[PDB]
């Protein structure tokens, strides 16, 4: 776990962070989707 | 009279050979230099009641001393001269003006009301500001807090709020109760000299409890308001609207006289009894049945390191019907005021706002610049972690709207007075800027009457 202080602040900035930090990883794979999807068509094309 | 001093331990002393004392009774200490002070009993025994002294036991001497039991506890000289005049947390006069002969003396407590008798507050409250008017609607009769923050700009807003708040077509002007609850003298200052400087003083009556004033002096400065706010409304028939601010030094109060009992604190180093000691004051409001009279509360309270789950704001939530919160995100950007309306919500809006109300879409618009402005929001985070790419033609307005929903409709100013029509007709020019394919909770038949 990273270095921190426990503390009530900081317990609801890490639950913050956490929150945006799993909607974040929802969309780099969707990246990580969709990016699977044209590379596909275009690497059978040069195939 | 009696001269029977037996312990003094710091502002607290105990009289012995005591008969017929009671709780929370007002007494007086005769010193040995002629000096007179008041005090309050704290804790009474057979043989023996401790006191806390207001202007403290700097100098007295226990064996020259003498202590006077006045057999009451604090009432309030209310009378209906009282507008215009501001008064202490103990109800002493502030602004040197004509004495005040009272019509009757109350004590500050108060009565429990009948659940059954009271009545459904149905009439919508023009606060003057977009982002509760339309969105947060407050109704007459209503406990709505505000919760702020250590550094946000509460006292802006409450000096906004009680200077354009007014009924539509009542014909009858508002009643302003104001209750400064141990703030500074500068922020009492500029409550005073905002109220004076607007005309509104003309229709308030101010409670002013400083800061280093008594500890037993911040306790009874909300049931000194209450109870004058409960006369002016049920008593005289009035529509009563009740301000306090901070609410956080009410409860530090508490613990000072807690510890000064030697309770042993509940959740979070505060009193157990806190939830029955918060109710009794936010629960004597509402609109009564067979009076036309009514009383609005409007609580302010700094939350401790912005915690909502703190025992002072989570309790109010439990208490009260909705919330307002600032932030100081939205404060650090110029937002003014910083209402934040997705975790702010209100409990009864939806009396508040319709036909014969405000207007046939206010519940729609609502609904729709609500739904609008989390879209747009997560939508300029997709441009954060996706790029400006990824965001197509729609994302486009939609980070565009959010945008103008922050700088436009909330950020309107601590002096902008909004009418419901001006607030009403902004949300559809923020709202034009999206096809109409996005507006999905309006209905077209209201949709194609209003957008331009």
């Amino acid at each position: 776990r990273l270095n921190v202080n426990p503390t009530r602040m900081e317990l609801t900035r890490l639950k913050k962070q956490l929150t945006t930090a799993t909607r974040g990883h929802k969309l780099l794979k969707d990246k990580q989707d969709e990016l699977m999807r044209q590379f596909i068509l275009l690497i059978r094309k040069n195939n | 009279e009696y001269r029977t001093i037996k312990e003094v331990v710091g502002p607290l002393m105990a009289v012995e050979k005591v008969s017929g004392v009671k709780y929370e009774e007002l007494i007086e200490v005769r010193m040995q230099n002629g000096e007179i002070r008041r005090g309050q009993v704290l804790e009474v025994q057979e043989d023996k009641a401790m006191v806390q002294i207001f202007e403290g036991t700097s100098g007295i001497n226990l064996k020259n001393s003498s202590v006077r039991f006045l057999g009451h506890p604090l009432q309030l000289g209310v009378s209906e001269d009282m507008i215009g005049r501001v008064f202490d947390g103990l109800g002493r006069p502030k602004d040197n003006g004509p004495e005040i002969l009272p019509e009757k003396y109350l004590d500050i407590n108060g009565e429990v009301i009948n659940p059954i008798a009271r009545d459904y507050p149905d009439e919508f409250i023009q606060t003057g500001i977009s982002a509760i008017d339309h969105l947060n609607t407050l109704v007459r009769g209503q406990k709505l807090p505000v919760f702020s923050g250590s550094g946000l700009p509460h006292k802006e807003l409450a000096a906004q709020i009680a200077r354009q708040a007014t009924v539509l077509d009542s014909s009858d002007d508002f009643a302003v109760v104001f209750a400064a609850i141990g703030i500074t003298f500068e922020e009492a200052e500029f409550f005073m000299e905002d109220f004076r400087q607007t005309g509104a003083i003309d229709r308030s009556v101010m409670f002013m409890n400083l800061a280093n004033d008594p500890a037993i002096e911040r306790i009874a400065t909300p049931r000194m308001a209450l109870t004058a706010a409960e006369y002016l409304a049920y008593e005289k028939g009035m529509h009563v609207l009740v301000i306090m601010t901070d609410m956080t030094n009410y409860a530090e109060a508490l613990r000072e006289i807690s510890a000064a009992r030697r309770e042993v604190p509940g959740r979070r180093g505060y009193p157990g009894y806190l939830y029955t000691n918060l109710a009794t004051l936010f629960e004597r409001a509402g609109r009564i049945r067979g009076l036309k009279g009514s009383v609005t509360q409007i609580p302010i309270l700094t939350m401790p390191e912005d915690d909502k789950t703190h025992p002072i704001p989570d309790l109010t939530g439990y208490i009260t019907e909705g919330q307002i919160i600032l932030t100081r995100e939205l404060y650090k950007s110029g937002i003014q005021p910083p209402i934040d309306v997705l975790p702010s919500l209100s409990r009864l809006k939806d009396k508040g706002t319709g036909a014969g109300k405000t207007r046939e879409d206010h519940a729609a618009t609502m609904n729709q610049l609500f739904a609008a402005y989390a879209q747009g929001k997560q939508a300029k985070e997709l441009a954060v972690v996706l790029g400006e790419s990824a965001l197509s033609d729609i994302d486009k307005i939609y980070a565009k709207f959010a945008e103008r929903f922050e700088n436009e409709y909330v950020n309107q100013g601590f002096y902008t007075n909004r009418t419901i029509t001006e607030t009403l007709d902004l949300g559809w020019e923020l709202l034009a800027m999206l096809p109409r394919t996005e507006l999905k909770r309006i209905k077209d038949d209201l949709l194609d009457k209003y957008l331009p």
